[PDB]
RNA sequence: ACCCACUCGGCACCUUACGAGAAAUCAAAGUCUUUGGGUUCUGGGGGGAGUAUGGUCGCAAGGCUGAAACUUAAAGGAAUUGACGGAAGGGCACCACCAGGAGUGGAGCCUGCGGCUUAAUUUGACUCAACACGGGGAAACUCACCAGGUCCAGACACAAUAAGGAUUGACAGAUUGAGAGCUCUUUCUUGAUUUUGUGGGUGGUGGUGCAUGGCCGUUCUUAGUUGGUGGAGUGAUUUGUCUGCUUAAUUGCGAUAACGAACGAGACCUUAACCUACUAAAUAGUGGUGCUAGCAUUUGCUGGUUAUCCACUUCUUAGAGGGACUAUCGGUUUCAAGCCGAUGGAAGUUUGAGGCAAUAACAGGUCUGUGAUGCCCUUAGACGUUCUGGGCCGCACGCGCGCUACACUGACGGAGCCAGCGAGUCUAACCUUGGCCGAGAGGUCUUGGUAAUCUUGUGAAACUCCGUCGUGCUGGGGAUAGAGCAUUGUAAUUAUUGCUCUUCAACGAGGAAUUCCUAGUAAGCGCAAGUCAUCAGCUUGCGUUGAUUACGUCCCUGCCCUUUGUACACACC
């Protein structure tokens, strides 16, 4: 046939980061727990799931994308 | 290879067939292709009595070195036909006459 | 070859004449999901703020 | 000089085979394992090699004598069957000719092939037997090619990572052809399904048809293949299976050390021709009758009316039978198979045309039909797969299949107006009548049909009739091109197709060559089906109109058969 060409730069995939993540909660002294990162009002998301904090943005990932809620 | 096909023909024939034909085509153990007819008895190849009296099957047998065709042909006895014609269109039978004891000047019977 | 081929048809007659004479777990499936449908099998509560 | 008989001794031939031989053959090549009349000579696998060496003869060329080392499993003889011949004798055939027909070859375009061009212009096939062939009419798909973008649909085993998360997804942004979280930014979500690594799979229109199956093409528009009892030979083998004659035919007659058979040809099957005989039919059709229209009227003539009734089966349909066997007679011939003529017959060229078709062969074609397949290749920056766009169509030009013409046996305009093979919509949008609107293409509202019921009597085309043009590249011819309107489709630009207007090319019958064809055939003519969303200048079938000329031969070409040669048999590649 021919076999290769490549003006270089091969593509990568993704890392799923690292993130020891859920420290995001808070406990006063013994024991009251105040949540952080407001949760989602979709009845599909059972208030366990939270939102992501960007510019303009609070975003549900449990909805794979769905429903921009902005505060 | 012959043990197989020569046995098949000997079972087909002892099953009361009118004739049988077996063809193996392919490659056994060599690089080149070969083929062997294996036949005993009577087969007809032409026209309509084909569709009536001969039963044909091909089979692909897949082996380490390649693939062989199997081709079988059985001529069923037209005498036993059950539902269908009882012989080939060739068959012309003449019914045999009687030895006669003639003469015996005329007279007559009465009842 | 022919002699061993003949004897093969002899063994194919043996098997042929011989075989011509010769010699519960119940409970189902959709019923077991109905029988185990007696529940105490779940949990639900959520949805504030 | 001749004739006839006998006898010696010659040169040979003929027939025999008791006999001999591996055979071919042999009155010796016989009287030989039942081995001895007398005598001379030569040979002891092939090659080395009649070479070296010595002797000897010769003017010489050379003659006589004449080794070994080494190498090697055959070399060789006769006969058999094949295959092949640029040997000879017979045949068969419109893929051969004869007599002729319609042509192709010239032109324009359609189309395949080469070539060139190209990012790619995917590929197979190259005499008959590659080139409107791969059912190959590719806008996406198809698709294999090219420019780029995703995806794993990487089974399974062990191992590594890791519930403090093995892994998945994503809004907006950036980015991208793109409303691909491709990637990146940001920080949610996901829960042991994946990931990473080896091993092993897997897919592939990647390679190999010269590794195979299967299918197909070709030999073959051919007539060949085999076995029983007998005959010949040690034997492989032969005869049967053949000079002639006949046939489309190893089809037969006949000749006969062969007799009598089987496969293949034939029979058989399918279709078109014939049935006032058989059984029937509101999904076919006729007459009578009502109901009824028009013209005439003396009754008449010409229609309307899926059931208002009666009867029929000629026509149409398809069941069962019938029918032809070259019959009758006569010519011709081994008075044989047959051939020819005439009468009759629906039918007498295998009745016409097809289907099926033995043994064998080819490195024919096909891995690009297949989830048939061996081996090789590749397997995540994929030759897997999908997605966007292009490309198979690219044009100095060579080849082939074709379509339309060069006109007056014609174009055009009115008008008459006649087929056959088909095919059509369920979990869907197929075949379309009719009514409107539109110059047309079309649009639009309804309608029958899963169909002998509706489209459809497919009112097809050539063709017939009455006019216009009047031989002038003319109103023959319609390429090229501009402009607009429609349809299919997500998409029409490189213009899918259709309409309207205009533009009005070449071509004034085609060199050398070469194809196809003998009766409802050739040719002229359309139609339906295949493909198909749209596209036939193609193909498979169909009917319409309907000839001229053979009914012979071997000149050409082709192949089949004998005889013959062979040192070929992996068979003249
Ligand atoms: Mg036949
Ligand atoms: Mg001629
Ligand atoms: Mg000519
Ligand atoms: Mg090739
Ligand atoms: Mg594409
Ligand atoms: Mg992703
Ligand atoms: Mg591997
Ligand atoms: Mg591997
Ligand atoms: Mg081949
Ligand atoms: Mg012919
Ligand atoms: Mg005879
Ligand atoms: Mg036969
Ligand atoms: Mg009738
Ligand atoms: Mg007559
Ligand atoms: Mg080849
Ligand atoms: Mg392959
Ligand atoms: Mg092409
Ligand atoms: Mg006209
Ligand atoms: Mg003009
Ligand atoms: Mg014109
Ligand atoms: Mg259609
Ligand atoms: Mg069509
Ligand atoms: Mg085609
Ligand atoms: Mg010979
Ligand atoms: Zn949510």
């Amino acid at each position: 046939k021919k076999v290769y060409t490549t003006p270089k730069k091969i593509k990568h995939k993704h890392k799923k980061v690292k993130l020891a993540v859920l420290s995001y909660y808070k406990v006063d002294a013994e024991g009251k727990v105040t949540k952080l990162r407001r949760e989602c009002s979709n009845p599909t998301c059972g208030a366990g799931v939270f939102l992501a904090n960007h510019k303009d943005r609070l975003y549900c990932g449990k909805c794979h994308s769905v429903y921009k809620v902005n505060a | 290879i012959r043990r197989a096909a020569y046995g098949v023909v000997r079972y087909v024939m002892e099953s009361g067939a009118k004739g049988c034909e077996v063809v193996v085509s392919g490659k056994l153990r060599a690089a080149r292709a070969k083929a062997m007819k294996f036949a005993d008895g009577f087969l007809i190849h032409s026209g309509q009595p084909v569709n009536d009296f001969i039963d044909t099957a091909t089979r692909h047998v897949l082996m380490r070195q390649g693939v062989l065709g199997i081709k079988v042909k059985i001529m069923r006895d037209p005498a036993k036909s059950r539902t269908g014609p009882k012989a080939l269109p060739d068959a012309v039978t003449i019914i045999e006459p009687k030895e006669e004891e003639p003469i015996l000047a005329p007279s007559v019977k009465d009842y | 070859a022919e002699k061993e081929a003949q004897a093969d048809a002899a063994a194919e007659i043996a098997e042929d004449a011989a075989e011509a004479e010769d010699a519960x777990x119940x409970x189902x499936x959709x019923x077991x999901x109905x029988x185990x449908x007696x529940x105490x099998x779940x949990x639900x509560x959520x949805x504030x703020x």
